[PDB]
């Protein structure tokens, strides 16, 4: 690790001013550093580690489509060799955050909260490996990322009330990767409706501070369903 | 696109 | 050269589409390699070396300055090591483009138009090394900037026409040097004016292509000169 | 800041 000099405090700080400065290949590796040194991630610091590989994954993804696009219109090998390498390159994150959450996030988080975190990230980066995959090892991404989400549901049902923005961010996503990656749309819109109106039904029981996270995410649940009803 | 978080 | 492999027309290919992906490091890699096969940069080629490098070093820039900005309301080491870590990455970068410059785009030049685009380019990043320089080398790198741009204002004025949109990109950044890191305010409300009304002069010329082009940077111009008096 | 191109 190239940041395993580095204290842990030092790379947490640090992180946060890589995100400051829109600097999120810098804030990944910092947060990698930072859960390398082994201690368990304050809920903060898993919003850091969170953050930072969305933006770079995000980024990746963007321009994977992009290319993608390019390719399947001209169908010499640039366009695939390019399209070939972004890919790679966003499979590699990928692995690296996947492993991460296996070596030794998961096992380490000995709290519900800390458990649902990781088993929806781990649900994302397979995600996000299927997005790209296309064989039989497609089939065994997706069904990895599907066990992913629904023992993070499971968790957080029994852990979590219905308006904890983890618990909605997870079912946000669950239901996207039902309707974008598994061809179930019935399932995608089933969770997204039932989960906004669960939530829903518990606003009353919000401070005001609790109250805007949960509507925050709600807005995109009914985005979502809007788009596919 | 769908919204993800 | 890690790109010294690939072929100098796929090189342009991919750096075409890593542009259509805002994949902008790619795309500076890419002309990297390009400029690195030894011919002479057509027009378009020219533009994609420029706008893949000002979007790697623009993201540099602005990540400096928000830490920067943090690091003197501060005034631990964190904040002035990482504003430390991205100052040596955009000298790097700088360094880098400069380089290409002096080894052998200027001397290879053979026609003003190409010359200029070059000399503005070298006054460009003297500048943005400048933006970071705290001593004895800033004085210096201030000079050398001003000297590229000087020698590329004398070719441009002999040799392109007052709406040309390389002499009046040249123009334009030569006035925000005189601005913002000579302390030349005057100098610098003084050619931004000079240039535009002479560039409106000539706009009676210009078929509608051409005039859609130096109106842009005439834009620019104004809203500069909007800013300063 | 000031617009440069
Ligand atoms: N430095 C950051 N980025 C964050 C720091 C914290 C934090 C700070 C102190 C204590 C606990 C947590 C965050 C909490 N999480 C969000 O606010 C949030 C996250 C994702 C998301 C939205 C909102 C809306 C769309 O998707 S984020
Ligand atoms: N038990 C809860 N309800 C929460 C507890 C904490 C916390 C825990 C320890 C220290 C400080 C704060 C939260 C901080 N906020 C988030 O982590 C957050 C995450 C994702 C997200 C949003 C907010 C809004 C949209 O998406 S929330
Ligand atoms: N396939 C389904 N289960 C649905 C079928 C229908 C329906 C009825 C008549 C005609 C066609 C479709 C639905 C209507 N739409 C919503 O109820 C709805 C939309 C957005 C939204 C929420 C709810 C809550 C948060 O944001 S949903
Ligand atoms: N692939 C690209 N990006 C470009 C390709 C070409 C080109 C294509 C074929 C032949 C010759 C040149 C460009 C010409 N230059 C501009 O259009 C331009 C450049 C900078 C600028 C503005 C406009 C407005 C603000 O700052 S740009
Ligand atoms: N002699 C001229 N007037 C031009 C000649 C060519 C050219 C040359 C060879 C092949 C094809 C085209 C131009 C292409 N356009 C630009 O290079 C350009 C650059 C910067 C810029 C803008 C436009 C608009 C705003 O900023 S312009
Ligand atoms: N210090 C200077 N030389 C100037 C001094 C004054 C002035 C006069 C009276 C009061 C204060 C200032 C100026 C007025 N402003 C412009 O003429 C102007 C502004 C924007 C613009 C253009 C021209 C052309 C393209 O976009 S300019
Ligand atoms: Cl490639
Ligand atoms: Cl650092
Ligand atoms: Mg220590
Ligand atoms: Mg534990
Ligand atoms: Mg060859
Ligand atoms: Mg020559």
């Amino acid at each position: 690790g190239a940041m395993g000099s580095m204290e842990r405090a030092s790379l947490i700080q640090k992180a946060k001013l890589a995100e400051q400065a829109e600097r999120y290949e810098d804030m990944a590796a910092f947060m990698k550093g930072a859960v390398e040194k082994g201690e368990e991630l304050s809920c903060e610091e898993r919003n850091l580690l969170s953050v930072a590989y969305k933006n770079v994954v995000g980024g990746q993804r963007a321009a994977w489509r992009v290319l993608s696009s390019i390719e399947q219109k001209s169908n010499g090998p640039e366009v695939r060799e390019y399209r070939e390498k972004v890919e790679t390159e966003l499979q590699g994150v990928c692995d690296t955050v996947l492993g991460l959450l296996d070596s030794h996030l998961i096992k380490e988080a000995g709290d519900a909260e800390s458990r649902v975190f990781y088993l929806k990230m781990k649900g994302d980066y397979y995600r996000y490996l299927a997005e790209v995959a296309t064989g039989d090892d497609k089939k065994r991404i997706i069904d990895s990322a599907r066990s992913a989400y629904q023992e993070a549901m499971d968790i957080s049902k029994k852990e979590m009330p219905p308006t904890n923005p983890i618990r909605l961010g997870l079912a946000l996503n669950f239901s996207v990767f039902h309707y974008e990656i598994a061809n179930s749309p019935e399932e995608a819109i089933s969770l997204a409706k039932t989960t906004f109106d669960e939530a829903m039904a518990d606003l009353h029981t919000l401070s005001e501070d609790s109250y805007k996270d949960s509507t925050l995410i709600m807005q995109l649940l009914r985005d979502n369903l809007t788009l596919w009803t | 696109f769908p919204a993800t978080v």
